[PDB]
């Protein structure tokens, strides 16, 4: 984001950078980290319940916000950070609206 | 919902119905005790299919009794009810605690507590009508139900359900 | 320890889940109880009370509709008093 | 045999119940798909069936106007079969009532649509048997089908559906 495109650019000692490549797009899959995501998912999804329950209106909000499909740069600001960062070349992203099916917040925990 | 399917039945005859012409005898037969009823399989049985061709074709002699077994294969429509989706049924009778829904041959019921606590229900009318905006129980009382299960029982049917949902008693 | 808390977890959320539910009935001759559905096919021909199948006799509702909210906070004060306990375990399953 | 519990819910997401599942076998060995009905399409068959068989009862003893014909198929019914079927009655009242085309070329034209796309039969059949022209709407009203089906390919043929059966 800030630097400039016409800059000079030099590498030192990088003749086995392949594997921090390899590491940059490689990931694994474990069962403990699948009970936690069931976990985090049912904590998730109980809090949405409560949080739909005491004032909708904020996931209300957030809806109609994909509904118009804006996006994280588009609501974040610099101070708040994204919590999931985008794990794929920015050159490859998609910036499209979220699809229905997903929209709802229930939807995406049911996702 | 309404279901066709090629289905058997199990039917005795008795000894002094043996007559010369029996055939057109056990399909009358047939059409009196398929025609308006109820089980659990198959729900409520409305009517036959394939009148013609039907398959009886043999029996057999009871061994204790001049009875004879026969057993018959034939098309037909029934009902199945459902749990889960909506219909839009018509109520006939009310209680205190909740309406008795119509929807075609069965009496669902809805609880007093299976109707939205936000739906401003009125004690104080004939039938008690648990209406907020549209859906005053009326002769016809066109409610958007949703079946919870229709529990199956011996060949009696009875069904629950609710109106907690967005036109889940709106049409 | 976990199973003892995992089994008065599940038992006292079945039972705010089935407080939640209609209260249901009873034959107090009998002193039987009876279902919303058993008060639905015990019903008179008038479709306005219940019979008992034995004792013949008027079906009165069950009370526990104001005991969901009691059992409902009994669930969560003694969430509260057993928290210390859940962060143990919280930390027990950080350890090894 | 092991008590075989099989809990089992009936929706439009292909969750569809065991003792009337899709592929069976007919008696004669052949292969016997479910048959899943239109609420329309039974108010065709009805009749179907009630004027082949009184046609089969002239016969015997030889050798669409909702108005008339609930009636009319009523005192035929009393005809020869017993009053009993306050519920049937119901039954026909309730496809004359909400059944989505009163007429049945709307309904053939559908059907021969149907046969070539090649939807779920099912699902389709409950679509049928609804009675709405708003494919959002029907996605708010069934969740199933909203997970289930685009709203863009429901409104493309709720449209083309919904133009030729005769509203309400």
């Amino acid at each position: 984001n800030e630097v400039s495109k016409d800059s000079i650019v030099i590498f030192d000692e990088a003749h086995n950078i392949d594997n921090v490549c390899i590491e940059s797009l490689s990931l694994d899959l474990t069962t403990d980290a699948l009970r936690r995501a069931t976990r985090g998912a049912n904590a998730l999804d109980e809090r949405i319940s409560e949080v739909r329950k005491v004032d909708s209106q904020k996931l209300q909000d957030e809806y109609e916000k994909l509904v118009q499909g804006l996006h994280s740069a588009d609501i974040l600001t610099d101070q708040e950070e994204p919590f999931v960062e985008t794990p794929v070349l920015p050159q490859d992203l998609l910036t499209e609206a979220i699809p229905g099916n997903i929209r709802r917040a229930e939807h995406f925990v049911s996702f | 919902m309404f279901f066709i399917k090629d289905l058997s039945l199990n039917i005795t005859l008795h000894p002094s119905f043996f007559g010369p012409r029996m055939k057109q005898y056990l399909k009358t037969k047939l059409l009196e005790e398929v025609e308006g009823s109820c089980t659990g399989k198959f729900g409520y049985i409305l009517c036959v299919l394939d009148y013609d061709n039907i398959d009886i074709q043999r029996g057999r002699i009871l061994p204790t009794d001049g009875s004879a077994e026969f057993n018959v294969k034939y098309r037909a429509v029934v009902f199945k009810p459902f749990k889960g989706e909506v219909v839009d049924g018509t109520v006939v009778s009310c209680s205190q605690h909740g309406f008795e829904v119509q929807v075609g041959p069965m009496k669902v019921f809805v609880t007093k507590h299976l109707m939205p606590q936000d739906l401003t229900f009125n004690a104080g009318s004939n039938p008690p009508s648990y209406q907020s905006s549209e859906d005053v129980i009326t002769i016809k009382s066109r409610i958007r139900v949703k079946i919870e299960g229709c529990i199956s029982q011996v060949s009696s049917i009875h069904a629950i359900g609710s109106i907690k949902e967005d036109y889940l008693g709106a049409i | 320890i976990k199973w003892k808390v995992h089994q008065v977890v599940q038992r006292l959320k079945d039972d705010l889940d089935k407080n939640s539910e209609p209260n249901g009935y009873m034959c107090p001759i009998c002193l039987t109880k009876y279902t919303q559905l058993e008060a639905v096919q015990l019903l008179n021909f008038d479709r306005t009370e219940f019979l008992c199948s034995l004792c013949d006799e008027p079906l009165v509702e069950d009370d526990s509709g104001k005991k969901n909210k009691e059992k409902q906070d009994k669930l969560n004060r003694l969430m509260d008093q057993i928290q210390p306990i859940i962060d143990s375990l919280k930390k027990i399953d950080d350890s090894r | 045999r092991l008590k075989k519990v099989e809990e089992e819910e009936n929706a439009a997401t292909l969750q569809l119940g065991q003792e009337f599942q899709l592929k069976q076998i007919n008696h004669q060995g052949e292969e016997e798909e479910l048959i899943a009905l239109n609420l329309s399409e039974a108010r065709l068959v009805i009749k179907e069936a009630l004027v082949e068989r009184r046609r089969a009862f002239k016969r015997s003893q030889k050798k669409e106007t909702r108005e008339k014909e609930l009636e009319s198929i009523d005192v035929l019914l009393e005809q020869t079969t017993g009053g009993n079927n306050k519920d049937l009655k119901n039954t026909m009242q309730y496809l004359t009532n909400f059944s989505r085309f009163r007429d049945q070329e709307t309904v053939g034209a559908v059907i021969q649509l149907l046969k070539s796309t090649g939807l779920h039969p099912f699902e389709v059949a409950q679509l049928g048997s609804l009675a709405c022209d708003t494919a959002d709407e029907a996605k708010t009203l069934i969740p199933s089908l909203n997970n289930k089906i685009s709203d863009d390919e429901l409104e493309r043929i709720l449209k083309e559906l919904s133009n030729l059966e005769t509203l309400y």
